[PDB]
């Protein structure tokens, strides 16, 4: 199916502090009021840049990057076990439907806290020879906003181009994928320094004008 | 041993000669790359435990975090200013008064 | 007539600890060695080349 | 302080250094 | 806010261009941030007459 993503999809582009100052940072963002894709599996999805991911819950499980899944090239496989996280950059023999159990019959080690009604929102950027991991979770594409935080950052260097999606089946399925787009925002932080409103800067007249002024109050008059 | 060029960014390298604190002082500092001149003083801001320093409206580095505790140090400049020379005419006097 | 500032005294660097140091504590001091003919090379990354 | 010079008072909110006023 | 611009240089910061750079291509480059500098220090003295 098709939805759309409200206002959610903001996150701290640096590791700096900025006290109730309004401020414009240009990165890879995902625009306000968007087309993200309500992708579910009871498949191959391109990465031109990076994508927005959340889900809602423990069947859901890791992320499976890279360029062509093959035996040539090194492949993220970053997967969680509810205790641990672990990274391998190495090439597998990927298949079609992979999920786990553990038997492993999917085919630079990193292990910390894992990241698992709550929302949790995902961002995966690529940009200069990294790979910068994003992570919130929000109680209750229902309607709110939040701010998103780094929480690791991984140097590998390599070229990603594809996107996937690791399930677990129990023997003896919804999540959004959005993508993002190089535009600008205006950013109001607060006193303690997190994140509490957006604003677009070209979605509409209005919210351009509050970008050219820096302000959220607009008074009454003609602007350029 | 061989050494290799061109395939990741740097990740192996060994310690950088890490100092001692000094506090209430014009001190010339380098904190994680960020180079500066100012005052160490202890601050009463509250960081997220991700940020490794901070500005302000005015586009400055005020707020410094060192990589060895979880305090945060502020960054002020030192004493700086121009001094103005408050004289009589020299056919007069040769009193001088120095204002800073 | 000039401008009044005060210079620096000293100078100070800081940087975090230096931890999760590589094996090259053991690759030079280990039990045994691999003959010349199979020898094994190990992968050094992510840790402090002290 | 005049009420009227109060209320017009009460009313009005690096290298870069500003002398005040003689 | 005009000392956080680059103008055309690596960086807007003195102590990084002098100790990392090359003194033939950091005279290219302090002197474009001087002229620079210059230039807005100029312009706001004509806007502050
Ligand atoms: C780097 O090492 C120092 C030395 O142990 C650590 O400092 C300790 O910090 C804890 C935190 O409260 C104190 O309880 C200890 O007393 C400190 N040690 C000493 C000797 O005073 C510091 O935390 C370490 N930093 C990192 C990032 O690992
Ligand atoms: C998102 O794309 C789909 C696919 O064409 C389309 O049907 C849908 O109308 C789009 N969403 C909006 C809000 O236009
Ligand atoms: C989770 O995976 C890590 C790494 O493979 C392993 O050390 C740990 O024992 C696993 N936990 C469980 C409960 O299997
Ligand atoms: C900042 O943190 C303090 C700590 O208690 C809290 O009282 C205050 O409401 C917080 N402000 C914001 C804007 O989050």
């Amino acid at each position: 199916s098709y939805t759309n993503s409200f206002t959610r999809g903001v996150y701290y582009p640096d590791k700096v502090f900025r006290s109730s100052v309004l401020h414009s940072t240009q990165d890879l963002f995902l625009p306000f009021f968007s087309n993200v894709t309500w992708f579910h599996a009871i498949p191959v999805l391109p990465f031109n840049d990076g994508v927005y991911f959340a889900s809602t819950e423990n069947i859901i499980r890791g992320w499976i990057f890279g360029t062509t899944l093959d035996s040539k090239t090194q492949s993220l496989l970053i997967v969680n076990n509810a205790t641990n996280v672990v990274i391998k950059v190495c090439e597998f023999q990927f298949c079609n439907d992979p999920f786990l159990d553990s038997e492993f019959r999917v085919y630079f080690e990193y292990v910390s806290q894992p990241f698992l009604k709550n929302l949790r929102e995902f961002v995966f950027k690529n940009i200069d020879g990294y790979f910068k991991i994003y992570s919130k979770h929000t109680p209750i594409l229902p309607q709110g906003f939040s701010a998103l935080e780094p929480l690791v950052d991984l140097p590998i260097g390599i070229n990603i181009t594809r996107f996937q999606t690791l399930l677990a089946l129990h023997r003896s399925a919804a999540y959004y994928v959005g993508y993002l787009q190089p535009r600008t925002f205006l950013l109001k932080y607060n006193e303690n320094g997190t994140i509490t409103d957006a604003v677009d800067c070209a979605l509409d007249p209005l919210s351009e004008t509050k970008c050219t002024l820096k302000s959220f109050t607009v008074e009454k008059g003609i602007y350029q | 041993l061989s050494f290799e060029l061109l395939h990741a960014p740097a990740t192996v390298c060994g310690p950088k000669k890490s100092t001692n604190l000094v506090k209430n002082k014009c001190v010339n500092f380098n904190f994680n790359g960020l180079t500066g001149t100012g005052v160490l003083t202890e601050s009463n801001k509250k960081f997220l435990p991700f940020q490794q320093f901070g500005r302000d409206i005015a586009d400055t580095t005020d707020a410094v975090r060192d990589p060895q505790t979880l305090e945060i140090l502020d960054i002020t400049p030192c004493s700086f200013g121009g001094v103005s020379v408050i004289t009589p005419g020299t056919n007069t006097s040769n009193q001088v008064a120095v204002l800073y | 007539t000039s401008n009044f500032r005060v210079q620096p005294t000293e100078s100070i660097v800081r940087f975090p600890n230096i931890t999760n140091l590589c094996p090259f504590d053991e690759v030079f001091n280990a039990t045994r060695f691999a003959s010349v003919y199979a020898w094994n090379r190990k992968r050094i990354s992510n840790c402090v080349a002290d | 302080r005049s009420p009227i010079e109060d209320l017009l008072f009460n009313k009005v909110t690096n290298g870069l250094t500003v002398l005040p006023p003689l | 806010k005009q000392l956080s611009s680059k103008f055309g240089a690596i960086s807007s910061v003195l102590n990084d261009i002098l100790s990392r750079l090359d003194p033939p291509e950091a005279e290219v480059q302090i002197d474009r941030l001087i002229t620079g500098r210059l230039q807005s220090l100029q312009t706001y003295v004509t806007q502050q007459l």
